[PDB]
RNA sequence: GAUGUUAGGAGGGCAAAUCCGCCGAAUUUAAGCAUAUAAUUAAGCGGAAGAAAAGAAAAUAACUAUGAUUCCUUUAGUAACG
RNA sequence: UGUAGGAGACCGAUAGCAAACAAGUACCGUGAGGGAAAGAUGAAAUAGUACUCAGGAAUGAGCAAUUAAAUAGUACCUGAAA
RNA sequence: UCUUAACCCACUCGUCUUGAAACACGGACCAAGGAGUCUAGCAAAUGUGCAAGUGUAUAUGAUUCUUUAAACAUUUUACGCA
RNA sequence: AUACUGACGUGCAAAUCGUUCAUUUCAAUCACGUUUAGGGGCGAAAGACUAAUCGAAAAGCCUAUUAGCUGGUUAUUUUCGA
RNA sequence: ACAUCUCCCUAGUGCAGAUCUUGGUGGAAGUAGCAACUAUUCAAAUGAGAACUUUGAAGACUGAAGUGGAGAAGGGUUUCUUGUCAACUGUGAUUGAACAAGAGUUAGCCGCUCCUAAGGGAUAGCUGAAAAGUGUUUAAAGGGGUCCCCGUCUCAAAAGGGAA
RNA sequence: AGCACAGUCUUAACGAUGGAUGUCUUGGUUCCUACAGCGAUGAAGGCCGCAGCAAAAUGCGAUACGCAAUGAAAAUUGCAGUGACUGAAUCAUCAGAAUGCUGAAUGUAAACUACACCAAUUCCCUGGGAAUAGUGGUACUCCUACAGAAA
């Protein structure tokens, strides 16, 4: 913006969003952190891991809480346990949720994640 | 003449006078005079000319692999790191 | 014709190998197919 | 599956023996693949890469031993020797390019470009 | 001056926008056309660089003179050629 | 010109680089060469047309069935004129 | 509004052409694309600013440095035309 | 490939088919290999032939050549008007 | 996603027409047409469905200058088995040189491969700005013998020559 | 269960037919800024390969859609394998690897996987033991140095 090196064109920014490397995709699988935890760490946002616990804030399933099943980094969908959906034949899969539609409560904290939390503090 | 012009001519058109060309690859090797028409061979020089722009572009550098030019890119920025490695943990 | 040399032999086997349709296991995650009388190799 | 750091420890006779053993197994896998009857074919990827990892480590160690053998004076193998532009390889040295005549040197010594201000 | 698979080395080839060398036309214009024009251009064969080329006076002036090169603004569509 | 950026009172799929795409490709020419047509479902197909009946089989229909929407059914946006 | 009726009138449009309804020419039909422009230099006209002057040229300057690729300023007496 | 100016003449065919006729041991016919390339070749000569192309091939470029000549040249109302 | 008539700059700005360009589409019309090469029939099998698939019985034709064997060019998996019927197979079609899956070409002795010819490309030189034009034409370059004697090279016949 | 001349023309409704219009757009475009040569240390070009299941682009080269190293760093799935409480699985970086056959292409060649000649050669082990006909070298011109020959 005030920097005149980095582009503000729509076209390039979109292209970067779509052709993103896996690490870049992982970066934009971030979610807002739950309100007391947010206060505790003074941390707005964290990248989700597969075993985390979210509350859904948008879509028809808003106000459902639950553990995260699977992440699809590539096409930008997380899967949550209580947003099941049956297919056309009646077979059950999970509804995909955009990561900005959910707020994160319980983070699973590994050594690396702890080091990141330490960096944020 | 039944084997005359047109239909009679095309019927007798067996026997290829052009083959692949080892250097050029475009089917431009004339067998009888032992010469490739485009890109030369067996001439040391590459035979080409500036009147067809289309021909000039469709055999440009970057048509193929560019095995070493591609490798040299990124290497040029890095340069200073010659012969070296990121240090051990 | 009946007579041939190694480069021609290899290429014809290559073209035969190439011609085969796209595999369906890839598809569930287009085609250029040659028919011999209609389109000649032109080698 | 193999770990590069573990491989670097090993003796050359032993490392090559391991490589040959892996090759025999890989060959067996290729025979199983060709046979096609209840194939365990997905293992081939892993084995080919393990062989690749082994070959890199052996080649690195051998190269380093040859490099150590040719450590000093002129006449290192030119494969081993520095890769840089042909023009750079061809030219006279920067050291020589910088160097200049005695009459010029005396002139340089006579007229230094000093730093200055104005009252 | 030969000879050498002698020892150490080099050149060759590709790419070409800008750059430099040769070689080098016609359509066209004149309401025709032959000189002039197009044009010291297009094509052709060569050589370079990240820029090159030019460069330290066998220069201009006729002034109270200036003082290597390049480039811009200019002189100037002028002296002049036809 | 090659690569890397930043751009725009530019074009918006018969336009714009020949090329928004598996295009300097398919395809055509003995060969030098010539050289295309070719984007859009939906929010989500980890929602892609289940099941039943009549059908040799294509297919059709459903009191059946996904979706907010199927005269949205994958040669899927809107869908003009002849 | 649409619709036939009936009375009165009504000859293929475009075209070059003295003269086209022509036994002159182009037009099976529909859709989309499809043709007095831009630059240079000159002129008059009119608007507009200044005036015996005028035009800041090239260029320098800045707490100019998302816009800003213009806008601003002319040293704490070049040049065009008159 | 002489004639039937036969059939065919939106073909079976960008020269075919039928019937007729000429040629057949030599200035014979056929293949394969080979030679000569565009104001150039090659020509028992017809301006013949030189890849369905010839009183100057094909390809690309100069090129968006040029044209007192042909065709086309797009909304409305109102005014003066050859 | 859309406007601006409040005002004003800017334009690749208004189509019926160019035997316009490009794309679609009619009327012509279920019409022209599917006219070379003597002839097919009967019964059965297959299959959802048979004039033109398969089998059998008849009748016939090609008539060894063969719709027969072998081969070259050229094509290039077209072969072959197993499936098979969306499109194609200008009628039908279960057929197929179509489509899908696989399989298949084994040489001391058969060819190429070796040799030279008509020939092509170079060396030695010499010309040409170079590009190229030439080819022993002012040669200190390849081979055989035991320091001598020969002595430009190379590619060019799948029907000449040639080891089995 | 009856009743409708048919055709042609025209009209409206409702559709087929067709792909215009509108709406988009990981594309073009021009300008400006910036750096800017690769090659006998074998390039570009071109072939021939390479995926467990793999055709075409992409990618890569017999170690072949990744190797080593680094920084990120727990997942990866079409099937199937694999890995995680950090040198594996995933990415990006990529300075060490490797680097097919060719191609100036350079041993003589060339519708050849043809053909010479000279070196035989490679690995393991600490000064010895095993392997393989495999692997190299051998173009033309030039220069500097050396050599024994000549006049």
């Amino acid at each position: 913006k005030f920097n005149k090196q980095k582009s503000s064109s729509r076209r390039k920014m979109r292209k970067a969003h779509f052709t993103a490397p896996a690490g870049l995709r992982r970066k934009i699988m971030s979610s807002k952190l739950s309100k007391e935890l947010r206060l505790k760490y003074k941390t707005r946002s964290l990248p989700v891991r597969k075993d985390d616990e979210v509350l859904i804030c948008r879509g028809h399933n808003h106000g459902r809480e639950g553990k995260v099943v699977k992440i699809n980094r590539k096409r930008y969908k997380i899967y949550v346990e209580r947003v099941t959906r049956e297919k056309v034949n009646g077979e059950s899969t999970f509804i995909g949720i955009h990561p900005s539609n959910v707020v994160l409560t319980k983070l699973k904290v590994d050594k690396n994640r702890k080091k990141i939390l330490d960096r944020k503090a | 003449g039944k084997a005359g012009k047109g239909t009679g001519s095309f019927g007798k058109r067996n026997g290829k006078t052009h083959f692949l060309c080892l250097r050029c690859g475009k089917r431009s090797y004339h067998l009888q005079k032992k010469k490739c028409a485009s890109c030369g061979y067996p001439s040391a020089k590459k035979r080409r000319f500036n009147w067809s722009v289309k021909a000039k572009r469709r055999n440009t550098t970057g048509t193929g692999r560019c095995r070493y030019i591609k490798t040299l890119r990124r290497k040029l920025k890095n340069k200073f790191t010659e012969g070296s490695t990121p240090k051990p943990k | 014709g009946s007579i041939k040399r190694f480069r021609l032999k290899q290429r014809l086997g290559k073209c035969r190998r190439q011609n085969r349709p796209v595999p369906h296991w890839y598809r569930l995650k287009n085609t250029k197919r040659r028919h011999w009388r209609r389109t000649k190799l032109g080698l | 599956n193999v770990k590069a750091y573990e491989l670097r420890t090993l003796k050359k006779k032993e490392l090559l023996d391991k490589l040959d053993e892996l090759k025999k197994e890989l060959s067996g896998l290729r025979i199983s693949k060709a046979l096609g009857n209840s194939a365990k074919n997905s293992k081939i990827h892993g084995v080919r890469k393990n062989v690749a990892r082994v070959l890199t480590v052996y080649n690195q160690k051998r190269k380093m031993e040859l490099r150590q053998l040719y450590k000093n004076k002129k006449f290192k193998p030119y494969n081993l020797r520095k890769k840089l532009t042909k023009n750079k390889r061809l030219q006279l040295s920067p050291k020589q390019k910088a160097a200049m005549t005695l009459r010029q040197k005396k002139k340089v010594q006579n007229f230094p470009q000093r730093k200055y201000l104005v009252v």
